[PDB]
C-alpha cells in the first residue's frame, strides 16, 4: 500500500477498462476479414490494429514510472512486467528497421520456394506439391531430388540472411538484460515463488536434458523396429546398424513419422477404428458434431456454450460466395464472445478436431475474470495440452461405443490395440528427439558455442547422435538446413512442442486416477466424471496469475516436469517392441555409416583449390567414359562432392551422375580414371 | 375479475426489467388470458397445465417480458447461461409454469425496437472482475446501468463511482412480437377461478 503501489493500482484499473473496448474492436475486425476475404474488409482490419498499437505503446511509456521493487502485490507486479517490456525499441532506428526487413525477406523466400526435376525442367513444384511426394512416394531417387532440391534452392538463400538475423537478435536481447536471444526465449518458463515455486531460465535446459534421456530407451526400440521395416522397402539402401537416411522418413524434415504407418503396421490384416461410415448412416450434419462435443463437456461439469456461439461461429464452409482459408481456430474476442472457425466434414477426424477446439474455448471462459493481461495459459504449453487430453478420451472405443457409433457387440482385441499404440508413437514419440535437437542447436548458436564456420557441421553431428538420422549427401557451410523449416525461417520458438507432450500425459494420468479407471491408461475415458472436471477447472481458472509450477501441482500434485506418465501410457507397446527386436534387430545406431561413405576416396589451400580440384576430377571422369566406355557424359564440378574436411589438408570425395544423384560412380572406376589423367591432374591418395 | 389490461396496453419490458402482476382477492380465467396469444410452450414444475387454472391459491404472480422464442432453452433457471446468470432466475421454491407465446398481428400491443439482454454484469478492479448474479425472483444489480438500453452487440456501460459494468446483446424485432410469461402461485381461498 506504498504510494507507488496505490498509484499503480489506479493506473492499472483505468488501462483494464479501456483495453476491453479496443481489444474487442480489433478482434471483431480481424474476424470479419478472416471469414470474408475482401479488399474492403482488409482495410477495416488494419485501421483497428493501428488504434490498438497506438494505445498500447502510450500505456507502456506510462507504466515505466512505477518501479517493480516497490510493488509488494504479485497480481499488480505481474501486470506491470508485461507493460514494461521494451522489445525492439532498444535498438537504433536503422538497426530496428533492418531487422524487420530481414524478417520479411526470410518468410517471403520460404513461401515462394520452388524446386524442380533435374531430368525434366518443364515441371516445377511449390512446397504444397513437393510435400505430396515426400508423404506418399516409395521411390528412393524421387525422394532424394525433392529433399536435396528444397535445401539447395530455398536453404542456400537464407544462409546470409540468417547470419545477420542472429547478430541483430542478440543485440536486442542484451538491451533487455538477457545473455542472448536463447535466454530471452527461455524466459517464457521463468517464475518467482516462495516455497519451491520459483523456476529459473537455466532450469529449463537441465529439465529438458534430463527428460530426453528418460524417453530414449523407448525411442531406440521404435527406431530399431522402423529401421528393419524400411530395409524391405529399400533393399541395400539401409545399414542394419546405422542411422536412417533423412529423405526416407515420410515428410520433408522428419518431424513426424506418421506417414510410415503403412510400411510398419504390426498387424495389417486387422483394420483401425474408423466411424465415418456410421456418422453418414445416421445422417449427421456439422451442427450435430458440435452438439456432441458440448454434451461431453457438460458431462464432466463444465459450462455450456453461450447463445452467441451458435449464431456467430462459422462451423461449415460457406456457400454464399465468401472466400476463406480453412484452418480450425478458436477465437476469444472478449466481452463474453467466443467463436470457432472451422470447415467441418462428417468424418472422424473432424469429430476429434471439434473436441480439441472446444477445449480451448473452455480454458478461455475459465480465466475470463482475470485482469486483461493475465488472461492466458499458465505457460505456452498448457493451452494445447488441455485440448489434447480431451481428445484422448473421446477417441476411445469405450466412448464411441456409448455414443452408438460402434456396434453394441463390439469387442476389442489386443492386436488392434498394438496397431493403435504404434500409430500414436509415430507421432508423439517420433517427434520428441527431433524437437529437442533443433532447440539445442538454436540455443547454442545464440550463445556462440557454435561459430558460424561450423553451423552445418554441428547440425549433422547432432542429427546422427541424438536422432539417429544421417544425411544422404554432404552439406557444407553454404547451406542452412535448419532454416528450410517453417518455424526457423519465421522466427518461432519451438520448445513448446516438447513441453506440451510432457504436460498432456501428466494431466491425463492425474485425471484417470480421479475418475477411478482400472486398466491401462490408453483405454481411459473421463466422460461422466464431475469430480475429474472440477479438478481440471481449478487449474483453468488461474490463467497466468500464478506460477505455472503452482498450477501444475493443482491438478497433478507435483511441481515438476515428469516423463514417467508418458512411459506408462506406452508400456503395452514397449513390451511388444522388445519381443520384436529380441535373430532379431540390433538396438541403437552407429554414427559412422552413411549412404556415400563406402565410395569415397581420401585425398591426403583455400576454397579456390577445391573448385579447381573438382573440375580436374570432373574432366578426368568425362574423358574416361569416352575413351573406355565410349560415352559422352557431361560431368561437372557440381557432380563432385567434398566431405570430411580436416584442418590439415585431408578430405574425401565421390562422383555422382550428372542427372541421377542416387547413382554414385563406383570407387573402382573413379580410381582408374584418375590414374589415366594423373599427369594432367598434378597429392597422396589413400 | 382479475385484470390483465395493463399487460396488454403498453410496450412490454425487457427480460432484465420484467414487470410483475400480483393478484389478490379476485377471480381469474387463465383460458381467456391465453386464447389471445399463440402458446408455443407450457413447461411446468410441481403443478400441471390442467391444474394451473383449476386451483385456489393464497396469491398469484405473473412476470412477463419480451423474449425471442429461439432462446427458449436458456429460460430454464438450471441453465449456466447468461439469461439465468444476469437477467431472470426463476424460483423453484413454489409451483411455477413457464409460457412462451406469440402476439398475433390482430393484437395491438406496441412493439419495442428490438430485444435486449445482458451478457455480463460485474464489479471491476486492478485485480480482475467479479460477476454479479441475479437472485431468484429479483432484479439485476446492473438495472440502473442497463436502463439506458443497448443499440449494438457487446456494448458496455460503466458506472465509474461504484465500479460496475454491464454488457448487452440485441436481436432484431422481426415479424410478430414474442413474449414470455412465468406464473407462480402460493398456498388460501382468496384467489379462485369462476
Ligand atoms: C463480405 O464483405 C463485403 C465487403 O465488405 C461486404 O459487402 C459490404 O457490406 C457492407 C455492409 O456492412 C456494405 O455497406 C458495402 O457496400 C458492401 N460492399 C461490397 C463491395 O459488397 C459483405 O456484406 C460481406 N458479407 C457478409 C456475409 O458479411
Ligand atoms: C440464431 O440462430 C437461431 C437458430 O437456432 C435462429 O433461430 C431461428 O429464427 C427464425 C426466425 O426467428 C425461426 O424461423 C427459426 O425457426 C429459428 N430456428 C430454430 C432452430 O429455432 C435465430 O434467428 C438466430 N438469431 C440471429 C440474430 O441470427
Ligand atoms: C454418460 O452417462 C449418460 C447417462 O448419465 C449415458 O447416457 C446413456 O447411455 C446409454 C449407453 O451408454 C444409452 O443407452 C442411454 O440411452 C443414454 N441415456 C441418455 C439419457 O442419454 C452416456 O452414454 C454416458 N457417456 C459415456 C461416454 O459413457
Ligand atoms: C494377444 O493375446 C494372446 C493371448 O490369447 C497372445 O497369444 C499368446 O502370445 C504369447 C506371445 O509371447 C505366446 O507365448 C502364447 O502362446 C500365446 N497364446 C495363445 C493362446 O495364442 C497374443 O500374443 C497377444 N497379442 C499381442 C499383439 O500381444
Ligand atoms: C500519485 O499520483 C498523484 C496524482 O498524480 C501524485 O501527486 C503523486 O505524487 C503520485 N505518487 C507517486 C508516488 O507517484
Ligand atoms: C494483493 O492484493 C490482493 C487484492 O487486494 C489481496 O487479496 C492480497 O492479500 C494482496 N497481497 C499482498 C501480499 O499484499
Ligand atoms: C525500457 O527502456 C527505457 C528507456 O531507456 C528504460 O528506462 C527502461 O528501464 C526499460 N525497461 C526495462 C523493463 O528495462
Ligand atoms: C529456487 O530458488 C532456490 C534458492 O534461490 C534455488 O536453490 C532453486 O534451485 C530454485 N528453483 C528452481 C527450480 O530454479
Ligand atoms: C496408406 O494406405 C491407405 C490405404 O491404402 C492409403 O489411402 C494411404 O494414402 C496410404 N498412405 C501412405 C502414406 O502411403
Ligand atoms: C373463460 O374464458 C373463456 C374464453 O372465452 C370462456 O370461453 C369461458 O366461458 C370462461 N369461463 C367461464 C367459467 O366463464
Ligand atoms: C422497466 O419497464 C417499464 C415499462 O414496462 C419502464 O417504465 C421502466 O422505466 C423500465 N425500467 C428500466 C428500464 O430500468
Amino acid at each position: 500500500q506504498s504510494t507507488t503501489e496505490k498509484n499503480a493500482t489506479i493506473f492499472l484499473e483505468n488501462f483494464n477498462s479501456e483495453a476491453e473496448d479496443l481489444s474487442h474492436e480489433s478482434a471483431l475486425a480481424s474476424w470479419n476479414y478472416n471469414t470474408n476475404i475482401t479488399d474492403e474488409n482488409a482495410q477495416k482490419m488494419n485501421e483497428a490494429d493501428s488504434k490498438w498499437s497506438a494505445f498500447y505503446e502510450k500505456q507502456s511509456k506510462l507504466a515505466q514510472t512505477y518501479p517493480l521493487q516497490e510493488i509488494q502485490n504479485l497480481t499488480i507486479k505481474l501486470q506491470l512486467q508485461v507493460l514494461q517490456q521494451n522489445g525492439s525499441s532498444v535498438l537504433t532506428a536503422d538497426k530496428s528497421k533492418r531487422l524487420s526487413t530481414i524478417l520479411t525477406t526470410m518468410s517471403t523466400i520460404y513461401s515462394t520456394g520452388k524446386v524442380c526435376n533435374p531430368n525434366n525442367p518443364q515441371e516445377c513444384l511449390t512446397l504444397s506439391g513437393l510435400e505430396d511426394i515426400m508423404e506418399k512416394s516409395k521411390d528412393y531417387n524421387q525422394r532424394l531430388w525433392v529433399w536435396e532440391g528444397w535445401r539447395s534452392e530455398v536453404g542456400k538463400q537464407l544462409r546470409p540472411l540468417y547470419e545477420e538475423y542472429v547478430v541483430l537478435k542478440n543485440e536486442m536481447a542484451r538491451g533487455n538484460n538477457y545473455e542472448d536471444y536463447g535466454d530471452y526465449w527461455r524466459g517464457d518458463y521463468e517464475t518467482e515463488g516462495e516455497n519451491g515455486y520459483n523456476y529459473s531460465r537455466s532450469q529449463l535446459t537441465e529439465d529438458v536434458d534430463r527428460i530426453f534421456l528418460e524417453i530414449k530407451p523407448l525411442y531406440e526400440h521404435l527406431h530399431a523396429y522402423v529401421r528393419a521395416k524400411l530395409m524391405d522397402t529399400y533393399p541395400s539402401r539401409i545399414s542394419p546398424t546405422g542411422c536412417l537416411p533423412a529423405h526416407l522418413l515420410g515428410d520433408m524434415w522428419g518431424r513426424f513419422w506418421t506417414n510410415l504407418y503403412n510400411l510398419t503396421v504390426p498387424f495389417e490384416q486387422k483394420p483401425n477404428i474408423d466411424v465415418t461410415d456410421a456418422m453418414k448412416e445416421q445422417s449427421w450434419d456439422a451442427e450435430k458434431i458440435f452438439k456432441e462435443a458440448e454434451k461431453f463437456y457438460m458431462s464432466v461439469g463444465l459450462p455450456s456454450m453461450t447463445p452467441g456461439f451458435w449464431n456467430n461461429s462459422m462451423l461449415t464452409e460457406p456457400g454464399d460466395g465468401r472466400k476463406v482459408v480453412c484452418h480450425p481456430t478458436a477465437w476469444d474476442l472478449g466481452k463474453n464472445d467466443f467463436r470457432i472457425k472451422m470447415c467441418t466434414k462428417v468424418t472422424m477426424d473432424d469429430f476429434l478436431t471439434a473436441h480439441h477446439e472446444m477445449g480451448h474455448i473452455q480454458y478461455d471462459m475459465a480465466y475470463a475474470t482475470q485482469p486483461y493481461l493475465l488472461r492466458n495459459g499458465a505457460n505456452e504449453g498448457f493451452h494445447e495440452a488441455v485440448g489434447e487430453v480431451m481428445s484422448l478420451s473421446v477417441a476411445t472405443p469405450k466412448h464411441l461405443k456409448g455414443m452408438g457409433l460402434l456396434p453394441s457387440d463390439f469387442s476389442e482385441d489386443n492386436e488392434t490395440e498394438i496397431n493403435f499404440l504404434l500409430k500414436q508413437a509415430l507421432n508423439i514419440v517420433g517427434t520428441l528427439p527431433f524437437t529437442y535437437m533443433l532447440e539445442k542447436w538454436r540455443w547454442m548458436v545464440f550463445k556462440g558455442e557454435i561459430p558460424k564456420e561450423q553451423w552445418m557441421k554441428k547440425w549433422w553431428e547432432m542429427k546422427r547422435e541424438i536422432v539417429g538420422v544421417v544425411e544422404p549427401l554432404p552439406h557444407d557451410e553454404t547451406y542452412c538446413d535448419p532454416a528450410s523449416l517453417f518455424h526457423v525461417a519465421n522466427d518461432y520458438s519451438f520448445i513448446r512442442y516438447f513441453t506440451r507432450t510432457i504436460f498432456e500425459f501428466q494431466f491425463q494420468e492425474a485425471l484417470c486416477q480421479i475418475a477411478k479407471h482400472q486398466g491401462p491408461l490408453h483405454k481411459c475415458d473421463i466422460s461422466n466424471s464431475t469430480e475429474a472436471g472440477n479438478k481440471l477447472l481449478e487449474m483453468l481458472k488461474l490463467g497466468k496469475s500464478k506460477p505455472w509450477t503452482f498450477a501444475l501441482e493443482k491438478i497433478t500434485g507435483t511441481k515438476k516436469m515428469d516423463a514417467k506418465p508418458l512411459l506408462n501410457y506406452f508400456e503395452p507397446l514397449f513390451t511388444w517392441l522388445k519381443e520384436q527386436n529380441g535373430s532379431g534387430n540390433y538396438v541403437g545406431w552407429s554414427s559412422d555409416w552413411s549412404p556415400y561413405a563406402d565410395q569415397s576416396i581420401k585425398v591426403r589451400w583455400n576454397d579456390n583449390e577445391m573448385y579447381l580440384f573438382r573440375s580436374s576430377v570432373a574432366y578426368a571422369m568425362r574423358e574416361y567414359f569416352l575413351k573406355v566406355k565410349n560415352q559422352t557424359i557431361p560431368f561437372r564440378a557440381e557432380d563432385v562432392w567434398v566431405n570430411d574436411v580436416k584442418p590439415r589438408v585431408s578430405f574425401k570425395f565421390f562422383v555422382t551422375s550428372p542427372t541421377n544423384m542416387s547413382d554414385i560412380i563406383p570407387r573402382s572406376e573413379v580410381e582408374d580414371a584418375i590414374r589415366m589423367s594423373r599427369s594432367r591432374i598434378n597429392l597422396e591418395f589413400l | 375479475e382479475c385484470d390483465f389490461t395493463s399487460m396488454l396496453t403498453a410496450v412490454p419490458p425487457q427480460v432484465y426489467n420484467f414487470s410483475r402482476l400480483v393478484f389478490t382477492n379476485c377471480n381469474y380465467n387463465l383460458t381467456k388470458l391465453l386464447s389471445l396469444f399463440q402458446v408455443t410452450e407450457f413447461s411446468c414444475h410441481q403443478v400441471s397445465p390442467d391444474a394451473l387454472a383449476s386451483g385456489c391459491y393464497s396469491s398469484l404472480t405473473v412476470d412477463y417480458f419480451a423474449y425471442p422464442s429461439y432462446l427458449a432453452s436458456y429460460l430454464h433457471p438450471g441453465s449456466t447461461g447468461e439469461i439465468a446468470q444476469y437477467n431472470y432466475k426463476q424460483d423453484f421454491s413454489n409451483p411455477t409454469c413457464r409460457i412462451l407465446a406469440t402476439v398475433p398481428a390482430n393484437l395491438t400491443i406496441p412493439k419495442p425496437a428490438r430485444y435486449m439482454w445482458l451478457t455480463q454484469c460485474y464489479s471491476y478492479s486492478a485485480f480482475g472482475n467479479t460477476p454479479l448474479y441475479v437472485k431468484p425472483s429479483q432484479y439485476t444489480p446492473c438495472l440502473s446501468l442497463a436502463s439506458q438500453g443497448f443499440d449494438a452487440d457487446s456494448q458496455t456501460h460503466r458506472d465509474t463511482v461504484n465500479k460496475m459494468a454491464a454488457t448487452g446483446r440485441i436481436a432484431a424485432m422481426s415479424g410478430n412480437l414474442q413474449m414470455a410469461f412465468v406464473i407462480s402461485v402460493q398456498y388460501a381461498n382468496s384467489v379462485c377461478p369462476m
